[PDB]
This record gives C-alpha cells, structure tokens and sequence, in this order.
DNA sequence: TTTCTAATGCGAGCATGCTCGCATTAGATTTTGTT
C-alpha cells in the first residue's frame, strides 16, 4: 500500500495539502468532510477514490458516486474515471457509477419494487403532465368546496401540498386532527369575542383539511394510471429503505463505498431513504464520506444532524474534518465573504488581492448605467491590453430586471443572457401557424401571422379583412339570448372568415389581395393534413413554412451550421407527447398553453459560445461558477432581501404546519399555555418564522459574494423604476457599507443621500423600416451575370434531376 | 469429409461472414428428393435459405426447410398417433392463490402484473433450461431459498391445468415414448442440415444429439464465439474450419481480430473487398444524429452505394431519437391498433350506427372532421351559419341538433356546395340501412367514394392513402375473422431501398455495405443496469446453467458482464462489409464514450466537431446566403456563395433567390386609414387609445381570442339591472344559468352563489342611494358629435343616468369587478370623463355631474368631479389628440400597466 | 370586460393610550430530478 504523498507523486500532480491529507488519509469509517466554497471540491472525491483503489480496499466496480445534479454528477464521473485510468500505467474492465439522487432511487425502486406494491414500470410525469392532470381531478371531484377559489387556482395549492406530503412522509391520514387543537383554544381589552384576524387564520386550517380528499383522490388517479411524479418516487424508496433491511444489506454487499456529494442540499425525504441503507448501524468497513457546505444552502439542515445519523453502530458519532483554502480573492474571502458568519475561510493561493467597490445611486437607470460603465471600460482595457478578454457577469436577483441590463451593455459589450422553448421567433411562429390551422377563432395568432416578417400588412389590409370579417357575420338582447351566445357551439366575428371568403378584391389593397389569396391557398392546403399523424403534420407545416431555412439565414458565420437544434427539440417533444394516449391535433394546443402557464415555456438547446461575453445570469442560478469578476446590481429595499413574498403554515393552505413537518427546523408553536395571551404568542411564532426567510437570503448573497473570481462591482439603487416612495437601500447593503468601511477593503462611490421620480415611457412604431440589402443586390448581380460548395450544389442538382 | 457416402456426424465451424451459411447448399442439391432436412433457426432465414436452394435447383421438389420449434411441433403431429392467454391464466392463477394463507414477504407483490411478468420470465427460462418443476423444487430444498421450491411448487400446480416455449421440452420425451419413433425417422431423414448451432437451447440441444445418434451423415455448423445470447461445440468429431472471410475487409478484419485477442479466434478479410473503419465522436445528443445523416447521405450520393445497403446497429431500440432526425435531412427508413386508426374508426362508427339504429348528434359532428366526409374549421363554421339561416330561432338551435336533421332530411337553403358534403352521409348512412338482414360493411364502404379517391391518390400525402388503405383491410381481415368464427362487432374490434436502423439482436442477418455504430455510450453499451428483481431469476439462470456459479447470490446481481457485452459490439462490426462507423457523444453540459471507443480507436483509420456539415438543400441555401450576407469574412467565398445561389435558384429550391427572403418582403399599403372625417369613439376604445393605439387596432380589429366566460356572465348581470324588487330578479337568474359553459361543476354553484350575492348588493346600495339621486333613465344610449372640426360624434350605451338633488347630472356605470381602481386614477378615468362630455355637450337631456363608478362586487365607489370649462377643454383637445392618433400609419406602441395581458402581446414590437 | 394577499395609516371605541375594524393601495421571489 501507499501514502496519500507517495501514492500522489507517483502520479502526474501537485502533493496534496494538509487539508486535503487527513481525508484522504482517513481510515475506512462513517465521516462527514465540511468543503468551504471554492476549497476545490469533486478533486478531493478522486483523490479519496483512487487511494482507496491504490491501497487494497475496494475495487473501481464497488464505488459509488452519489451527487445532486446532473452536470455536477457527470463531472464527478470525468474525474474520478480518469484519474483511475491514469493509475493503471503506474502500478480496467470495469468503471465507477455514478448518479443523481433520484435516479438512484428510481434503480433501487426498479430493482426491489414489489417487496413494496410498486410497480416498476411506472412513467415519470414532467410538471406539466402533471398539471394537466392535477386539473382534470379537481375539475371532476363532486362535492361542497367551501373555498371561493377559481380552479386551477386551488390545483395549485393541492399539488404545492402534495408535493410536501410526498417529502416528509405524511400520506394525508394523520392531516385531519391538526385544527381542533386551535379552535378549541380560540373559541375558549374588548369584550367583542375573538378578533377578525384570529378567525382568518382558523379558515387556512378548515381549507386545508377540506383539502385532504383532494389530495387523496389524486394519488389514487396516479396509481390507476401507474404513473409516478419525482417526490412521490423519492418518498417510496424512503419508505421501502426504512421498512426492509435485506434491501440495505444487499447495497451494502455490492457497494464498498459510496460518495455522498452535495449533502447540504437534500431534504428529509432523502435523509432518511439515505440513513436506512447504509449509516444507521451497519458494518464500519463502508467508507461513506460526505461533503456539504452548511452555509450555502440555496435550494431548500442534514449535515449538523450527520453525526449520530451515521455512526460508528457502537453509539459513538462520526468524525468531522474541514476544508479551507478556497482559491478565492483575499478581500472577497476576507472581511467580505465573513458577510455571514453565523457560525455557532482563508486566502488559499496567497495571490494578489482584487477591488471591492460599492455604490449608492439615485436611480435605477443610474446604477445601472454605472455598472454598465465600469464592465464597459474593463471589457474595452482588454483590446488596447491585446486580448485580456475579462469575461465577466452579473449577478440578478429577480429574474426580471435583467432583459434591460442587455440594453445597457450591448452598447459597449457583448452579453448572452443566458427565453423559453416557446419564446425563440424560430418556434413561436410554428405554434402560431399550427393554433390558426386548428382553431379559426384565435385572433391572438391570427396576428401573429398577417403581421409577422413573411408578410407584412398594412393597417388598412387589416382593417378591410375586418371589415369583411364583420360583415360576413350577419347575426342579429334577452337574458336567453345572451347566455346562448357564448357556448361551445354559437358563433362570432373572426378574422379567419374573411382569409377564406374575402369578397371583392376592390376593398383590399392591389398588392394585399395577392397575398390573402395565397395564404388562403396555403392554410386550405394545409387544413387537409390533421387526419395525419401530429408528429408528422408539424414537420409538414415546418417544411411549408420558410423556418428551417431561414432560422440558419440568420446567423454568424463564427457558428459553423447550427440554427435549427431548437425547431428539432420543439419536434422531439412533440414527437413524445405525441403517440400517447391520443394524437389529438387539438389537445396539443392545450399542452402547448399549459407548459406556457406552468414551468414558463420549456427547456431550450441551451446554445454554447466561446466568446468574451459577459453573462447576466440569476444568482440563485449557476452555483459552483466561479469564473470572473462579479456585480451584484440591485440591493434595494425590496428586491434582494425578497422578505415580502412570505407565507407562513398559518395562511397559506398549502403549507405544512410545524407540528407535522418532519424537519420540525423551525418552532413547532408550543401554544399549552393559554386570548390576548395566544394573540401576542402567535405574532411572536411568525416573527421567528420570518428571520427564517431572511436566513435564506444571507446563503444568496454568499453566494454571490464566493463567486467573486477578480473583483466586485456590488451596488444598491433608489427610486426603483414605477412606484413612488424611495425604497431605500436595504440590509444587506447599510451592514456591508460598514464592514467596507473597517478595513483596507472596499471604495465607496457616489453613496447618494436619500431623498417625484421617473415617468417617461417605452414607444415603438409598429411597421418598422442595410448589409442583407447589399447581400441581395449581390445575388441579384450574380443571377444576372472555400468550402466545397460546388461539389455539394452539384450532387443536389443530381438528385433533383432523377 | 463433407462428401457423398461419408461418415454419420461431422462438424463445421469458421469466422463470421464466412461461407458456412451457403456453404451447406451445395451438398443439399447434390443429393433424393426428401430425406434432407435444413434446421435453420428464423423464418426469415428459411425464405433466403429455401430461395437459394429451389432456385439452383418442372418435377423438382422443394426440400423440408424448417426450424426447430416448428419440427418439434411436426414430431409432436406424428406423435397424435399464445403469451397473452398465457398470462392470462398465470394471472387468475395468483388471484385464486391469493384466497388461503411464497415467503409472506411479498403477500402484497401478488395482486400486481409485476409479479405475473416476473414469474412468467422465471418459468420461461427455465423451460428453455430444460429443468422439471420437481427438480427446481429440490433445488429450492437444497439451497435455503423459500422464493424457489414456491415458484417450483406453483409450476407444478400449472403444469396440472394443461394435461409455445415448451415444445422441445414436450418432443424430448415423445420421441423416447416409442423409442422405435426414434427409428422412424433416423431411416426416413440422412442429411439433417441442422445449422446456426450457437443459438441453440440446452435442450434443443439434446434433440439434435437425439436425432444425430447414428445413421447416413449430420452436420453441425457455426462460430463457437459468437455465442452470446452457451453452446458446446467441443469433440473428437471430424471439424471443418473456414478462416477467410469473404465478406470483411482486411482492414475491418483486422479490427475485429484485434478486439477478440482480449476475450478458433483468428481469421482473415477477402483481399478485394478493400475498406475501411472510421471512429468519429459528436459534441452533443443532436450533432450525433445530424452527423450520421451527413455521412449516410455523403456515402449514398457522393460514393455510390444506395439505401437498403446500409443500417444504423443501435444498442436496443429502447433509439427512437435517431429515426427522426435521421429522416428530417431526407433519409428514407424502413419501420397502434384499428381502434385508434382513424379512418378504421369513422367506418366504424358508421357500422355502429347503423346496427344501434338511432344517430346522437355527438357522433354526427364526428364524422364531418374525418376521411368518409371530410370538412376542415372553417367549413364547419360555414355549416354553421348556413343551417341557422334555415330555422332562424331567436336563441339559436344546437349544431349538433341542426346536422342530424340535416342529415336525416336535407334542408335545401343554402346547400351550394354543402349539398355534397351531406349527400356523402346520406349515401352512407341510407346504404347502411339498404341491407339490414360483414356485408353491409363492405355497402357502406362502397357507398362513400373514398376507395376511389385512396387509389387515386398514388402520387407524392400519397403515404396517407397508402397507410389508410393498409388500416382498412386489416379491418376487413377482422370481420373476416369475425364471421369465420352486428352489434357483438363493434365490442369485438375494440380489443425496400431504405436505411434500416434496427438493434443489434436482430442485425444478426445483414449483408450491409456500411455500417453505423451509433449510440456506444458509456452507461448503455456496456450495462451496468442491474438485473436482480425479487424472484432472483439472473442469480437462479446462472447456478442451473452449470457452474457459471455456486450457491451464492453475489455476482450475478451487480451487471452484465463485460466479457459477455464485447461480443455483441465485435460480431456487430462483423456485419459491414465495406466501411464501419462507430459514433458516441460526449458533451460538457448533460454523456462519455466508452471504454470501447478508445480500444477503437487503435485500429481505426484515422475537438469533437460541434455543428457538422450536412447534404440537404434547407440546410446547404441556409448556409450560403448566411455568409454572403455577412458584416466583414469571406471576402471572395461570398462571391463564390453568391454565384452558387444564382446557380441554385437557375432551377428550383425555395429559400435562394432575394425573392423569396423574408426580410425582403415589402408591407402592402403604407396609407391611412381614412386620409379622405369624422372618426366614432366609444367611451371605452378611448380607454385604449390613450394608452397603446397599437393595441386599440389589433386587438379591437381581429387579435381578441374570444368572450371568456367572465364577460358574458358580467353582461348578464348588466342586463338583469337594467330591467325595471330583488326577490324575482335571483329566479331569473337562476333558470337561465345552467346553461352556461364551467370547467367545474362545483364552481358553477359557488359562481351562481356569488352572483346572487351580487344582486343583492346591487339593489341595497339602489335603496341605499335613492336619498338624494334619482334616476332619470337607465341603459339610455348616448349618440351625437361633441368636438368637430376631425369630429367624433362619441357614440355607446351608459350603464345608469341619474339627476343630482341640486339641478346637475351624476352619470354612473355598474362593473362587477373585485378589484376597485385607485381615488386618483378614477379621478381621471377616461370613460367617465367622455360621458361627461357627452352630456355637457347636451344630446342626453344640462350640466356636467359626477361619476360614481360603483363596484358591485365586494359597495364600494369612486367619484369623479363634476367637470369645470377650464378642464373641459383639455379633455377635447385629449379626444382630439385620440381621434388624429386612429389615422395615420405607424401607431405608436406604448408600454403601461395593462400589457400584461393584452391578447396581442406575440406581436408588439415594445414587448 | 378581469385579481390574488398584505402592509399601510387612520379614527371611532372605550379603559391618552392603546385598539381594532374599515377603507385604500402596492407587487405577482428563483430551479434543481427520470428512461
Ligand atoms: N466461395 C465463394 N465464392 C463466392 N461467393 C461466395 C463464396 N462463399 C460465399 N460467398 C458469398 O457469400 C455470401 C454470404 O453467405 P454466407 O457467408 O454463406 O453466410 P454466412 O457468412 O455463413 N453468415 P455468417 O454466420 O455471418 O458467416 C453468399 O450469399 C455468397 O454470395
Ligand atoms: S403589450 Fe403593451 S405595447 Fe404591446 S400591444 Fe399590448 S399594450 Fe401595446
Ligand atoms: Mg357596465
């Protein structure tokens, strides 16, 4: 066997540090290894991998690689796969395996199913499978409903609800006694009886118990359809792991170790689904090391309850070792990313340290016009520099708030901005062409299409197609007669009558003639395609229409063909939906709408540059990026520290209430004690239940701040855009104008006093009014009289000729 | 060896692609007409194998070409001297066991098909293993396994219900019940060409020693590598090796023999058929994809070699990502019941209706929109309007109602070309009725024109008829089989040149030029899917098949093993004859290539590339005029693109010419409206022109998606108030709600509940506001020129007047609403200013009064100052601002507070 | 044509100081996950 030092330098790297010698010395046991932000994670998981291959304790097909999301999974599995083949040429078949979470549990669930009453081949829904489904059972349930809520506005709350029964294992039959402890207590100053307030609160618990059918009947439709959403999914391998012992000590038998990666970031369906298996008092030979960040904790309290969680099955905890170092800025590490230390870091390459600047502006434009302004001037350094090319990015909150930053950089740089599926121009107007073929009364795509680029109309054409489309009503008051206009069947006014029979072609324009005429040819040509099959008549409709031609038309020559990956995801997802159930030429639109409603829009190709680029990503988005330098734009009263969207157990419907919620993190509101006594006992619990949500905006801005790779440009802005009081600059920014102050290490700049503000407007012309007037000329030439074009041109000519 | 007279058994053996498959013909046409039998192993080997034979062959005989199931079912005909019923039984079977009181530990599992399907895979392979239910009990004995010796015991009790995978195990014992029908057909057959040897069962093995014990001459032949699928192809027999490929190239031999180093191992390609491998990669799932279709058409139309010569050998088609992409750059590829089929399903219903009698109208509209006759939206909505003209009814008649009338007996109103598109049905559903005494099926087939029409469309949609045609005899096959065996029909139904892509267990008999390996990912070609379940059929396979392992559950439930996954990869290779590919992605976002790629990479010919070329007109036109409308690269290549263009629109391929690019499109009119006036305002369309005149024209002009339900449920109520006591007016309402389109019965009573309440609302603040304000006239329309020069003679209808205590005029409006506007911006609330005006400018009848602007819901007002001349003017000049903004071209687009949901928002330029 | 929930500043109600309905106005937080 070898040392951690020797077993290194016998390889091509760097000798490990002493932080990263005592894991990878640790012996074979239950350990947990708190990773700072940037102390150089998923390196120190190979290391502990190959000296444990090295040494004799497991083979590469006993590892287990265990991490929470996809990307970072497949780094992982880079990693440790080529470090373990560099170690066979100094001193094979099988690899690691590695997997996200719920893919894990979806193998154990496939593998051991029916020891449970699973089935194993059960679909996984999206969300929004689910919620066109989450709506049909609501729309259906036959009953009372004492709520005053639209539907679709209650599916929210039962699948928000369901979606929290389904982590802390409750199964809905105990969430039926949780509102008598409470009345009761209300029931039994003024003398007026109990206050307003109070009865407002009591309302939220009958809701949610009145709920609780809603609920149950749902998870009795997914099982009649044996289908399966992902917290459903992770609460049954809990629920089969805690139940069954035989099914941990066959992992155990085939796993020797296993690398527990992003343990911050998992919830109490997983913390136990996890324990059960391996951890709760089995065989100390397991390696089981863990490395979580408790103090970046966005999505979402696991690793200060890992020790006596996973220990040593004599009744002794686990060990505990650190990493510091995290290759970071001196002055974003020190004075700065100790924002937070609520704890109850260091500067790891002893390099140059970096500016710090701050700002207090008096506008929302000017910060932004001064955040603008110093990437601008740092961007522009690097030409005269010869290419320094800085790459920097903004960090946003909202993800609002960020289209108007693109305005304000690409007049000097060059953003990316990293819009849905159905949002790109190359998609939008495919949906749009396939909603007028199949539904006539959607002015909202008849539009869409007579004013789009492939033929633009004029005010007057579309006022004449109006009128004959008006006119061709020809309809002639009582209650009756009003309540039997607007059914499924009646008809009205609408724009693609007057497409199909438009009359005289003296109203229309001379030239606006001909082109009614022909789209009329079109759609009537394309209306004989719905007995078709839906994922071929969307490629039908694609190839009539110019878009996979002109979707490349429009593009740089540094991309070498690409353009149309996202019309090819688009098919690919109706090339899924379709053949299910049903082609439903017409249901597809219902689809289309409800992902447009729910998950906005859909995931596009997530196009890759190469470029200096400045990013405008969202900081709750894009951790373990640590690229550039940063700025944190907007630290104004309201915006970062977020606190207004608040709704607590007691009046939100759909939240589960301390007392239940398995966490039981937070104040399970003790209330034995007993009017005016509970009134103030109350306010106190949801004054808790508050600094709780400004918690969870420390771990944003610390991450924001850990991501600080150069400089930082932070900043916090005054008389936000449409309101009219100050808002101004919250916390967040008055305690880290003071913590900038203490030190060598922050600039103050501008720190505008606190004071009408701005109301002027956004305008465009409609029909709007060159280097492809010129490329047209050019052609046009050519008609009148490298890359292997000609072969290419020729061979297509061949095959037109046939 | 291998001859005329020579001796009982011999064994044959050699290389892939090798001539051991044709090599057994020419001995079979040498010799008899029967006693030769070939024992092949596919129906689909047995058309070539039995083609090659007849045809190297007036009076000749065709020789007995079968396989080894089918002769086993021969033996067990002699011997007389389907999975879904199946599962069927195996599934009551649970049921019944389910009633008395397996381990316990999977009590609940029994109710489930996943237990059934389990169980049925657990007694197939062991039938296909050769293993008697009481042996398996035994086994369950021996090793502490309950699972086992229950499963043994419930085969046991199956096996006693009986007396398609248990025909070899029913012919071993046949043949040893005579033991003299043994003798039978050891003198009737001499040849006994049984081939395909490594895909034979354990015990279609015995019957082939059975049959092979001794007489005339037996052959055996296959490679004894590409076992994977046990063979034992190990004996003193006389052997026969073949070690030169004919097929594989030299170069792709070499790969293949470089592979099965690390695993007679050793063979050689044919010389002339030079060739190549070449490992490519792809930087993402789709550049993969795009990429093969580069490569497929580069090789059919720059190389010569045609479809049908190539093939895409997938992993498993589990796949289905490729076909797609791999056909949109136009590559032919080869490859849902009668129920779903939708021209099936109108002849169906037309069957079904005419057996029922009696036509409901939801199944009359059903067959307007399909193929028997056909009529597209705005036919319907041509329909529509058309029969409402032949009963005009003041509400009007359902459709559904109108066209079966219409259907029935022919309204003769309109009926200009609708006369056809009702005559079809009536021919239909009158020759339907005709017979009424299977036949009729085929009359009303017959009456509808749509056989003609199908056959007439063998040209370009011509697919359509091709697969429609197919759907219908599949149909007519049905009642074929229904009448060998009409109400109990319809209940009964209810239950080439072409790249062919296919996996790799069935891309086992392809002579293919090139090969494309696609998809050797990393977590899929070799598996690291575990294959235990509850049953431990895996660990259970391996310790019957032999000693692959002892009595442990240790190694079997981990993943398939990689010695056995390399064959399928090495024989996959094997198949292409000229030119190999194997292709695998690795993407930096989710994706690796595998342990096989670079092993591959040692013999193969030859930045994964991230946008790859293509070989299709949409994609070569979009990339050419992309470059020579550049900013500035390509200096002479933009020439060189742009004399391609003109070459390429010299003949066709939409997208080239300047003509037909969008941006060159030019708008048709660019004149106003109304250059010549007096333009007419309604109070509320100024509301929208003094925010976005855009949105006034494309949405009050045609971009509206059409009167939800909270608009005509709020013009109801309106209608409710205006008519001249609150008890009779809830009983209106009541009898005419239900006929009102919810989404949700249970919402429909909680509306109608809040409405009721807002009735109620309504007439107490009436009683309520009657102590000083009294109505002169109410829903009093307003209709007159107020500001002219352009004039605008405001015309609408006014929800409510009243008459002010003190000589004035207090104009109100009734919305039903929940959410009131602000006590400032109600101030200057452009309805009520324009009522305003209306009335100071007298055509009511006089002085400008307040507004109320009452809410019904939730009753909360928001006044309005009477008017004073000194503001009085600015709101003309407003008005007048409005009315110039409606003519000129190029309306201003502006952004406020309402465009959040403003119908025509995919189409403002603001955003 | 249309809206959730709540934080705000009154403003009468009664044991000058709260105190509690009552009416009026601002914003609609972000994604991670299967084959
Ligand atoms: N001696 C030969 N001369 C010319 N052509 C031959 C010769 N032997 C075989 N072929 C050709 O090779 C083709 C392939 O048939 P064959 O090789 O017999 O199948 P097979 O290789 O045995 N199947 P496999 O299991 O993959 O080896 C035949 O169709 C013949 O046309
Ligand atoms: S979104 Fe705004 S700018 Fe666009 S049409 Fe609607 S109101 Fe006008
Ligand atoms: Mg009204």
């Amino acid at each position: 066997r070898y040392s951690p030092v020797e077993l290194s330098a016998a390889l091509g790297l760097f000798p490990p540090t002493d932080e990263q010698a005592a894991v990878i010395a640790a012996p074979p046991g239950p350990l947990v290894v708190i990773a700072g932000a940037g102390a150089g994670k998923t390196e120190t998981m190979a290391a502990r991998v190959v000296w444990l291959v090295a040494n004799g304790f497991a083979t590469p097909s006993q590892v287990l690689g265990l991490t929470f999301t996809r990307k970072a999974a497949g780094q992982l599995l880079r990693r440790v796969r080529t470090r373990l083949a560099r170690l066979a040429g100094a001193g094979s078949d099988e690899s690691a395996t590695v997997s996200t979470y719920h893919a894990f549990a979806g193998t154990l669930l496939r593998e051991h199913g029916l020891l449970l009453p699973v089935e194993p081949d059960t679909r996984l829904l999206s969300e929004t499978e689910l919620w066109q489904l989450a709506y049909d059972v609501v729309c259906a349930h036959p009953g009372h409903l004492d709520t005053e809520k639209t539907p679709a506005a209650v599916t929210a709350m039962v699948l928000r609800l369901s979606g929290a029964l389904a982590e802390h294992l409750v199964d809905t039959d105990q969430l039926r006694d949780t509102h008598v402890e409470l009345e009761r207590l209300v029931h039994t100053q003024r003398d007026r009886g109990p206050s307003q307030w109070l009865l407002r609160m009591l309302a939220t618990q009958t809701e949610r118990t009145e709920l609780v059918p809603l609920i149950d009947a749902l998870h009795q439709r997914m099982r009649a359809e044996k289908v399966m959403d992902f917290g459903m999914q992770m609460a049954a391998a809990a629920r089969l792991a805690a139940r069954f012992p035989q099914v941990g000590e066959q992992l155990r038998q085939r796993f020797r170790v296993v690398l527990l990666d992003e343990y911050q970031d998992t919830g109490h369906a997983q913390r136990i689904a996890l324990s059960s298996l391996f951890g709760g008092g089995a065989d100390d030979g397991l390696a089981l090391t863990a490395v979580g960040d408790p103090i970046q904790s966005i999505y979402g309290t696991n690793l200060p309850r890992f020790t006596t969680d996973f220990p040593y099955s004599d009744g002794t905890p686990a060990p505990t070792l650190e990493l510091r170092t995290s290759w970071r800025n001196p002055p974003s590490t020190l004075h700065v990313a100790n924002a937070v230390s609520e704890e109850a870091l260091r500067p790891r390459p002893d390099a140059e340290p970096g500016t710090i600047r701050c700002a207090l502006l008096n506008n929302v434009a000017a910060e932004r016009d001064w955040v603008a302004d110093h990437l601008a001037r740092a961007y522009h350094g690097a030409i005269g520099r010869g290419e320094a090319a800085p790459t920097a990015a903004v960090l946003v909150r909202r993800n609002a708030d960020a289209a108007p930053m693109a305005e304000a950089l690409t007049a000097r740089g060059v953003p990316v901005e990293v819009a849905g599926l159905l949002a790109v121009p190359e998609v939008a107007d495919l949906v749009a062409m396939l909603r007028l073929i199949a539904d006539p009364t959607a002015g909202s795509a008849v539009m869409r299409i007579l004013t789009g680029p492939r033929w633009r109309f004029g005010a007057r054409d579309i006022a004449a197609l109006w009128r004959r489309a008006v006119e061709l009503d020809d309809r002639p008051l009582g209650t009756a007669d009003i309540v039997a206009q607007a059914a499924p069947d009646a008809d009205t006014a609408c724009v693609a009558d007057a497409i199909c029979d438009p009359g005289d072609a003296e109203r229309y324009s001379p030239a606006g003639y001909e082109r009614i005429v022909a789209l009329g040819r079109e759609l009537t040509m394309l209306r004989a395609h719905l007995g078709h099959p839906l994922p071929e008549l969307v490629a039908e409709v694609r190839r009539v229409l110019g878009l996979d031609a002109e979707a490349r038309a429009a593009r740089p020559v540094a991309a070498g063909w690409a353009g149309t990956e996202n019309l090819d995801r688009f098919s690919d997802l109706v090339s899924d939906f379709a053949g299910h159930a049903g082609a439903s030429v017409s249901a597809l639109l219902a689809y289309l709408d409800a992902a447009v409603e729910v998950e906005n829009g859909l995931a596009p190709a997530e196009l890759t540059v190469s470029h200096d680029r400045v990013q405008i990503l969202t900081v709750h988005a894009a951790k373990g990026l640590e690229w550039q330098v940063v700025a944190v734009p907007h630290l104004s009263a309201r915006v970062f520290p977020s606190t207004t969207q608040a709704r607590t157990w007691l009046t939100d419907a759909s939240d589960l209430p301390p007392l239940l919620r398995g966490d039981r993190a937070t104040e399970s509101e003790i209330g034995v004690p007993v009017r005016k006594i509970l009134s103030d006992k109350i306010s106190d619990h949801k004054k808790s239940l508050d600094q709780r949500r400004v918690d969870e905006e420390r771990r944003l801005l610390y991450v924001a701040i850990t991501r600080a790779e150069d400089t930082l440009l932070l900043s916090g802005h005054h008389w936000g855009a449409t309101e009219s009081k100050p808002r101004g600059p919250s916390e967040f920014l008055c305690e880290l104008k003071t913590i900038l102050e203490e030190a060598t290490c922050g600039e103050i700049e501008h720190w505008a006093p606190d004071p009408p503000l701005r109301d002027q407007v956004v305008e465009a012309l409609w029909p709007p009014v060159d280097h492809v007037h010129r490329g047209a000329q050019l052609v046009a030439a050519a008609m009148a009289g490298q890359e292997g074009w000609a072969a290419d041109v020729d061979a297509l000519l061949a095959e037109r000729e046939r | 060896l291998l001859e005329p007279g020579s001796n009982g058994v011999v064994r044959l053996l050699g290389g892939p692609g090798t001539g051991k498959s044709s090599l057994l013909v020419d001995t079979a046409v040498q010799h008899d007409p029967e006693s030769v039998l070939l024992l092949t192993g596919s129906a689909r080997l047995r058309t070539a194998a039995r083609a090659a034979i007849t045809a190297r062959l007036g009076v000749v005989r065709e020789p007995l070409v079968r396989t080894v199931h089918s002769y086993a079912f021969a033996v067990l005909r002699l011997a007389a001297q389907t999975s879904a019923e199946q599962d069927g039984i195996i599934r009551e079977l649970l049921a019944g066991d389910l009633e008395d009181g397996w381990p316990e530990q999977l009590w609940p599992a029994l109710t489930t098909a996943g237990f059934a399907t389990e169980l049925r895979d657990l007694m197939a392979r062991c039938t296909e293993r050769g293993v008697d239910p009481i042996a398996l009990q035994r086994l369950g004995r021996t090793a502490k396994r309950p699972e086992w010796l229950a499963a043994g015991r419930f085969a046991q009790a199956y096996e006693q219900i009986m007396l398609a995978a248990e025909l070899v195990g029913a012919a071993l014992e046949a043949l040893g019940a005579d033991d003299e029908l043994l003798d039978t057909e050891r003198n009737r057959i001499k040849l006994l060409l049984v081939d395909d040897a490594q895909h034979l069962d354990p015990q279609a093995a015995r019957l082939v020693r059975a049959l092979a014990a001794g007489t005339g001459l037996t052959v055996i032949a296959g490679d004894p590598d590409q076992s994977v699928f046990v063979l034992l192809r190990d004996d003193t027999h006389p052997a026969i090796t073949l070690t030169q490929s004919y097929r594989c190239a030299p170069e792709i031999a070499s790969a293949i023999t470089g592979l099965g180093q690390r695993l007679t191992r050793h063979w050689t390609g044919n010389p002339q058929r030079e060739g190549t491998v070449t490992v490519r990669l792809a930087a993402s799932t789709h550049a993969e994809g795009t990429m093969i279709a580069d490569a497929l058409r580069r090789a059919h139309l720059v190389d010569g070699i045609p479809w049908s010569q190539m093939a895409v050998i997938v992993r498993s088609v589990p796949g289905t990502a490729l076909a797609r992409a791999l056909t949109a750059a136009g590559v032919p590829v080869q490859d849902v019941p009668v129920g779903r089929q939708p021209a099936a399903a109108a002849l169906l219903t037309v069957l079904d209706v005419t057996a029922t009698g009696h036509l409901d109208a939801d199944s009359a509209v059903a067959l307007l929109t399909g193929p028997i006759g056909r009529v597209d939206p705005v036919t319907l909505r041509q329909l529509r309007r058309a029969l409402r003209r032949a009963d005009g009814s003041q509400p009007p008649r359902d459709f559904g109602d109108l066209l079966v009338d219409a259907i029935e007996r022919e309204p003769k109103g309109l009926s200009a070309e609708h006369a056809r598109t009702l005559r079809r049905l009536r021919a239909v559903l009158t020759a339907a009725r005709r017979s009424d005494a299977r036949y009729t099926l085929w009359q009303a087939w017959h009456a509808s024109g749509l056989q003609r029409r199908w056959l007439a469309a063998s040209e370009r949609v011509g697919a359509q008829a091709d697969r429609d045609l197919d759907a219908v005899t599949t149909l007519f096959d049905v009642a074929d089989q229904y009448v060998n065996r009409l109400r109990g029909l319809v209940d009964h139904v209810t239950r080439a040149e072409a790249v062919a892509v296919l996996s790799v267990h069935g891309a086992l008999a392809g002579e293919w030029d090139f090969v494309v390996i696609a998809g050797v990912q990393e977590g899929l070609w070799p598996n690291m899917i575990p294959r235990g379940g509850v049953l431990g059929t895996q660990h259970l396979v391996d310790v019957l098949d032999g000693v692959a392992d002892m009595t442990d559950r240790t190694v079997s439930t981990r993943a398939p093993l990689v010695a056995e996954e390399r064959r399928l990869l090495m024989a996959a290779m094997g198949r292409a004859r000229t030119r190999v590919m194997i292709t695998a992605v690795d993407s930096d976002t989710g994706l690796l290539p595998s342990p096989f790629c670079a092993e591959i990479s040692a013999w193969a010919t030859e930045p994964p590339l991230v946008a790859p070329r293509v070989l299709a007109p949409s994609a070569l036109v979009g990339r050419l005029r992309a470059v020579v409308c550049a900013p500035a690269v390509d200096d002479d290549a933009r020439a060189c693109a742009a004399a391609q263009l003109a070459r390429l629109a010299a003949a066709g391929v939409p997208g080239a010419d300047p003509s037909q690019w969008h941006a060159m499109t030019s708008l048709t009119t660019e004149e106003p409206l109304w250059s010549e006036h007096v333009v007419t305002l309604s109070p509320s369309t100024l509301q929208m022109l003094t925010d976005c005149p855009l949105r006034w024209l494309l949405e009050r002009h045609g971009g509206d998606d059409g009167r939800d339900v909270r608009s005509t449920v709020g013009s109801l109520v309106h209608a409710l108030v205006s008519e001249p006591t609150e008890s009779q007016l809830v009983n209106e309402l009541e009898k005419v709600w239900d006929d009102l389109p919810y989404d949700a019965k249970w919402y429909s009573d909680n509306e109608l509940a809040r409405h009721r309440a807002m009735l109620e609302t309504f007439t107490r603040w009436r009683e309520d506001t009657r102590r000083q304000l009294t109505e002169v006239a109410t829903e009093i329309p307003v209709e007159g020129i107020v500001v002219e020069p352009p004039g605008v003679r405001v015309r609408g209808r006014l929800d409510r007047l009243e008459r002010d205590e003190a000589g004035r005029l207090v104009v109100v409006d009734l919305k039903t609403g929940k959410s009131p506007v602000t006590k400032d911006d109600a101030q200057n609330h452009a309805q009520l200013a324009m009522y305003q005006l209306a009335v100071a400018a007298g055509l009511l009848d006089d002085e400008p009064g307040g507004g109320k602007l009452v809410y019904l819901g939730k009753a909360t007002e928001r006044e309005q100052d009477p008017l004073t001349p000194d503001k009085r003017a600015e709101w003309l000049e407003t008005v007048g601002e409005a009315a110039a903004a409606t003519a000129g071209p190029r309306f201003v687009a502006r952004v406020n507070n309402g465009c959040a949901n403003c119908p025509v928002r995919s189409s403002c330029p603001a955003q």
